[PDB]
C-alpha cells in the first residue's frame, strides 16, 4: 500500500512519501515502520515523520542526480516492518535539466540560428523533446522566466549531435525569453529559461578588399581593407599577419580606430612574401570575430636601391713588354643586406684622361674583361636595381708609373695548419699613402684556382683560413694599394 | 534606461532602415520623374517638427508599408512599429505622452493604387520614408519638441 | 575421465561463478540482514550436505533463473546446467547407484513474484545462490 | 544415347579421394571395343594403361585415386577426361571437380568469457562455380571427443566474408564446457561434400586483456628496476608473464625476460645504466600453455631521480690574481663538471667548503658554477669542493691549502721541457733530495703574453717525466710551471718558457 507509487523532480528538491503496512489481517503502528532505499541503506530516522498511527512518512531533501544501475532506471525504495520488507516498492526519477543554448546572428542580419544538444536526454527512452519560446518586444529581463504563452520551435538535429534551430525573420531588439521542453510518458519539464538579444549575437562579414603593400622608401607594411556593412560601423579590427612559407609566423596587430581604411606596420625584412589576414568583431565587444579575411600577399618590390657597388678584382694577362694589356675584372653578387631585395644589373664604370668617362652594362654577368692601353685608368663599379644604382662603390686607378713603385719591404708566409697560414710583412719606412693591401694568392702552375683579398693597410699581421695542402705550392702576392694605383708586389713561392 | 542610450538606439535604427532602404533601392533602379498620380495619401516631404507628427507619419508609411506584398517591406514595417516603440519611450522620458496612433482607418485609396502600381507605389514609399527619415534624424540631434 | 580431472574442473568452474556474481552484483550490492515475503521457495537458509538435496535445489535455481529475461542471467543458467550434469557425474563416480528422481516444481509463487518484484526477486536469487556457493565450495573438501 | 556415353557423366570429390568414370565409345557404326579405347585429361595428358579396367567387352573403367585438386584453367574449373578410341577423341568429356576439404578453422575466445568468434579461409573455394558455402556445428554436452565427426543433425550458421577474404561468424551466448563439432558444408549439383570436422574446447582458445597498472620504477640501493602489475580479472587460471625493457629513443633494442611465480606481482631485474630513461611492457597468457598472449601492455617511462650522492668530489685548480707584495691575493678556483660516471646521474650544484684556523670552517655554494674567486687573507686556509645532488654532498673530496710561509719552500730541483710534435710534449725533471712528502704535481702552463689559455693537470708525486698530448704551435712561446703541492699547501713552484 502506497501513496504516491511514483515521482517525477529534478535535482535540488526536496522529497516526501507515504506508506501502509499490511501484514496477514493486521496493520502494525507507524511506530515500527523502518523505510530503506535499494534494500541497501537504512534511512536515518531524523528524515522520518508519524503523521498518523498508521502512516509512516519520510521527507528527502536536496535529491541527487541518479546513476543507471543496468536496464534500471530508478531506485527502489522500501518502508519495512523492523527487517520484514513488503515486496511492493515506489519509484523514483530525476533526470538532468540544465541545458545550455547556443544562438548566433548571421552577417546578413536576416536569421537566428540556436543550437542545443541533446546529450543529457539521450539516456530517457520514450521522452520527447519540444522546444518553446516566448519574445519580448522589450529587451531580455535580468531574471529569464518561462512565458505562460510559449511557442513552439521546429529544430533539426545536426549529425554533429546539435539541434539547430532557424528563425526568420528577425527582431533585433526584441528580447527571446527561451526554454527547452521535455514530455516524457510521465508528463512534462522544462530547462531553465534563457533570454537571448539578437542585436547582442551578431557575428559580422569577413573584412574584404584586403590589400597589403610595403611602402617604398620606408619599409612599412600598409594595408587598406574595404569594411564589410554594419551598423553603426562600431567595429573592432584585427589584423594578423606572418611571412608567407609552409608555415606563416602569424603576427598580429590590432585597429582600436573604427573609422581607420588603411593601416601601416614595420617589418624586419624588407624582401619577403608576406600573408596577412583581417577580422572583425563590434567596437564595444560584443557578437562573435567574423570570419578571417582572404589573404593579401606582399609583392617583393626593390623599397631602396642597392647600397653598396661590388668588390671587385683585376686579373693581368698579357706580356709585360706589352702596353696593351687586358684587364679582367672580378666581382661577387651582393649579398641580401648588400643587394638589400635585389640587383637587377651590373653597369661598370671607367674614367680615363682622355675617353674621359663611360660605363658599360654587364648585366648579371660578375666578370668584366677589357683592353688597358692609357697610362690613367680610374674604373668603378655600380649595382643598378629597379630604382638606380648603388651608393657607396669602389674605384680602382690604373698607372703605368706607379706601377713602379715598390712599397712592400718584406714577405713571409706561414703555415699554421691545412686551414690556416700566417702572412708577415714589413712596410718602407716610405710615408705612402697606402689605402689598403690585396693579398692575392693561387696554387702555383694552377691558373683557375685563383684568390684574391683586400686587407686594410694599418694591418701588418694576417691569418688566411682556406684549405691549404701542404703538397702543392702555393704563390703568394700582397699589393700596395694608393690614389694613382697599385704599387708593385711582393711575390713569394711557398712558405 | 538612460535617454542617451534610447536616443542612440534611435539613431541607430534610422541608419539601419536608410541602408536597407538603400539596399533595396539599388536592386530597383527607378527613375525620380516618375509622377504617378492618386499617391497624397503617402506623407509628403515637409518639414516635422514634434514626436507626435513623427509617430503620426511613421504610423502612416508602415501602413502603407504593409499593404505590400514584398516580405523585405514587411520585415520594414517591422522595424517601424519598433521604431514607434522608441519614439514613445523618448516620449515618456521627457514626460510627454504620445497619442495613441492607432485610429489611422486604412486608406481607401491603397487598394486603388496598388493594383495600379504596387512597385512604384513602392519605389516612391521607399524614398519619401527615405527622406522624412533623415528628417528626424536631423530634428532628433536638434532635441524636438513633443 | 580420471576423477581428479573432474574435481579440480568443477572448482575452477564454481569459482569463474562466484566470480562472474560478483562482478555483475558489485552494481547491485546488498544488505543481507533484511528478509523479504514471498520468496520461501528460494533456499540458502541452511547447510547443504547430501547429493540429492544440492542436485533438487540447484534445479530450483535453474527454474528460477528461467524466469528471468536477462541475457547475462542466460549464460548463468547455462553454466548452471553445466555444474548439475558435473555433479551428476560426480555422483556416479561415487559409485552410488540410488536411483535420480529430479523435477517437482510447483511454481506459480514464482510467477506471481516474478511479475511483481522483478528487481528484488533477482536479487534475492543473487544472493542466495552466491552464498550456497561458497557453502559448498566449504563443504566439498 | 550419344556415341559417347559417360556414366556417371559428371564427377565431384575431393583431394586425395578416389573417383572411377566408365565410358562406351561408339565410332561411326560400330562401337569401339574396350580394348581399343585410350582415356585423355583435358587432351594434354594420356591416362596409364595401369589404371585402366575393363567392366565389359563394351565398358572400359578408369579408377582415378588419391586425386589433386583441379587447376582451374582459363573458363574451365574442371577437369576434362576423355573417352578416345586409340588417338580418336570424341568432342565431349566428363567433368571431374576436386577440392581442397583441407580448411583450417581459427576460433577466437574474448577475454570476457561471452563471445566465441571463428574464421576459416575460402582460399580453394573459388574453383568451384556455383558453390554455396554454409557452417554447420553441433554442440556436445561436455568436453570435445576423441575422434572428432560429423553428427547427422548440425545446425547452419551464416558467417560473413570480410575484407580480408576470409569469413567472419561468431556465437553468443557460449557454452564454457561444451564441445563444439563443426565443418564446413558445400552444396552444389552434383551432391555434398564436408570438410574434415574439428572439435574445439571453447576454454582453450581464450586470450585475455593486457594485464594493467604497470608501474616502474628504479631501486636506489640495490639497482634493479622494481615493476608491479595486476593480473587481468578473466581468466583465474595461474597464468605466466613476459616481461620486455628497452631504453629510449627512435629505436629500442628490447631485452626479454619472464616471470612463472603467478603469486609474484612484483619483479626485479639487472641494468646497464641508471641516468636513462627505460621502456617497458609487458603480457600474459595461460601457464599451461593453452590460449594465447594477451598483446602487450602500455608503454611505461621511468623517472630520472639522484641514485646516490656523487661519487667524487671535482677535481679544482686555482687562479692567483694579485700582487706579490699585496697581502691579500685573489683566488680563483677551477674545476669542471663531474662526468656521468662521477656524477652519478646529475650534480644539483657545486659546494665549496673552506677551513681556517681563525674562521674555522664554512661552505659557499657555487651552484652550477665551475668557478669561484674569492680572497686570500688568512695564512693557512684550506679549501674543500662538494659536489651536491638531491642526496647529499660528495663523499671523499679534494682538499687544497694555501700557506704564505711555505709559499717560499722551493721542492722541484730541475724542468725540462721538450717538443715530441704539435701533439706531444717531454717533461723531464729532477727532484731536490730532501725527504719532502710530496702529495702531488701540478703542472700549469699556458702561452705566452696569453692570459686565458690556462691549463692545468694534476700528476702523481712519483713521476718523473709526463708527456703533454695537445695542439702545440712551435712558433708560439709557451710558460711551463710545475707545482709542487704538500699537506701543508703548494710549493714554489719551477716555471721555464719555451723548449
Amino acid at each position: 500500500v502506497y501513496f504516491p507509487p511514483k515521482i517525477l523532480t529534478s535535482v535540488g528538491s526536496n522529497a516526501s512519501f507515504h506508506c501502509i503496512y499490511k501484514n496477514e489481517n493486521q496493520i502494525i503502528s507507524s511506530k515500527q515502520i523502518v523505510w530503506w532505499r535499494n534494500l541497501a541503506e537504512k534511512i536515518p530516522e531524523i528524515q522520518y515523520s508519524i503523521v498518523s498511527d498508521r502512516v509512516s512518512k519520510v521527507t528527502f531533501s536536496n535529491l541527487k542526480a541518479t546513476r543507471p544501475r543496468g536496464k534500471f532506471t530508478y531506485d527502489a525504495v522500501y518502508c519495512c516492518n523492523e527487517q520484514a520488507c513488503h515486496h511492493r516498492y515506489a519509484e523514483l526519477y530525476v533526470i538532468d535539466v540544465n541545458i545550455n543554448i547556443s544562438c548566433e546572428t548571421d552577417g546578413y542580419l536576416t536569421k537566428m540560428t540556436c543550437r542545443w544538444s541533446p546529450s543529457t536526454i539521450q539516456s530517457l527512452v520514450g521522452s520527447t523533446v519540444q522546444l518553446r519560446y516566448h519574445r519580448r518586444s522589450l529587451y531580455c529581463p535580468d531574471s529569464p522566466s518561462i512565458h505562460p504563452t510559449s511557442e513552439p520551435k521546429n529544430c533539426v538535429l545536426q549529425r554533429d549531435g546539435f539541434y539547430e534551430c532557424v528563425f526568420q525573420p528577425i527582431f533585433l531588439l526584441s528580447g527571446y525569453t527561451m526554454w527547452i521542453r521535455i514530455n516524457h510518458s510521465l508528463g512534462s519539464l522544462d530547462s531553465p529559461p534563457t533570454c537571448v538579444l539578437p542585436d547582442s549575437v551578431v557575428k559580422p562579414l569577413p573584412p574584404s578588399n584586403v590589400k597589403a603593400e610595403i611602402t617604398v622608401n620606408t619599409g612599412l607594411l600598409k594595408v587598406s581593407w574595404e569594411k564589410p556593412v554594419f551598423p553603426e560601423n562600431n567595429l573592432q579590427f584585427q589584423i594578423r599577419y606572418g611571412l608567407s612559407g609552409k608555415e606563416i609566423q602569424w603576427k598580429t596587430h590590432e585597429v582600436f580606430d573604427a573609422k581607420s581604411k588603411s593601416a601601416s606596420l614595420l617589418v624586419s625584412d624588407l624582401c619577403a612574401v608576406y600573408v596577412v589576414q583581417v577580422r572583425c568583431r563590434r567596437l564595444d565587444g560584443l557578437g562573435y570575430w567574423s570570419n578571417w579575411s582572404s589573404p593579401a600577399y606582399t609583392l617583393v618590390m626593390d623599397v631602396k636601391v642597392p647600397m653598396r657597388g661590388p668588390e671587385f678584382w683585376r686579373k693581368m694577362d698579357g706580356d709585360v713588354t706589352k702596353k696593351e694589356r687586358n684587364v679582367t675584372l672580378l666581382w661577387k653578387p651582393l649579398t641580401k643586406n648588400d643587394s638589400l631585395c635585389s640587383v637587377r644589373r651590373y653597369v661598370v664604370k671607367h674614367r680615363t684622361a682622355h675617353n674621359g668617362t663611360w660605363s658599360e652594362d654587364v648585366g648579371n654577368r660578375t666578370n668584366l674583361t677589357f683592353l688597358w692601353t692609357e697610362p690613367a685608368h680610374t674604373v668603378t663599379v655600380l649595382a643598378v636595381n629597379s630604382l638606380g644604382a648603388s651608393l657607396v662603390n669602389f674605384n680602382l686607378t690604373f698607372s703605368w708609373p706607379m706601377s713602379k713603385v715598390s712599397a712592400v719591404e718584406s714577405l713571409s708566409a706561414y703555415p699554421l695548419s691545412s686551414s690556416c697560414v700566417i702572412l708577415s710583412w714589413t712596410l718602407s719606412p716610405d710615408d705612402y699613402s697606402l689605402l689598403y693591401l690585396v693579398i692575392e694568392w693561387k696554387i702555383l702552375n694552377e691558373d683557375d684556382g685563383m684568390k684574391w683579398l683586400r686587407i686594410p693597410s694599418n694591418v701588418k699581421k694576417f691569418y688566411i683560413h682556406d684549405n691549404f695542402i701542404p703538397i702543392e705550392k702555393y704563390q703568394f702576392s700582397l699589393y700596395p694599394v694608393f690614389m694613382e694605383g697599385v704599387g708593385k708586389p711582393k711575390i713569394i713561392n711557398g712558405f | 534606461v538612460p535617454i542617451q542610450k534610447v536616443q542612440d538606439d534611435t539613431k541607430t535604427l534610422i541608419k539601419t532602415i536608410v541602408t536597407r532602404i538603400n539596399d533595396i533601392s539599388h536592386t530597383q533602379s527607378v527613375s525620380a520623374k516618375q509622377r504617378v498620380t492618386g499617391l497624397d495619401f503617402i506623407p509628403g516631404l515637409h518639414p516635422i517638427l514634434s514626436l507626435s507628427k513623427m509617430d503620426q507619419t511613421l504610423a502612416v508609411y508602415q501602413q502603407v508599408l504593409t499593404s505590400l506584398p514584398s516580405q523585405n517591406v514587411l520585415q520594414i514595417a517591422n522595424d517601424l512599429e519598433n521604431l514607434r516603440d522608441l519614439l514613445h519611450l523618448l516620449a515618456f522620458s521627457k514626460s510627454c505622452s504620445l497619442p495613441q496612433t492607432s485610429g489611422l482607418q486604412k486608406p481607401e485609396s491603397l487598394d486603388g493604387v496598388l493594383e495600379a502600381s504596387l512597385y512604384s507605389t513602392e519605389v516612391v514609399a521607399l524614398s519619401r520614408l527615405q527622406g522624412s527619415l533623415q528628417d528626424i534624424l536631423q530634428q532628433l540631434d536638434v532635441s524636438p519638441e513633443c
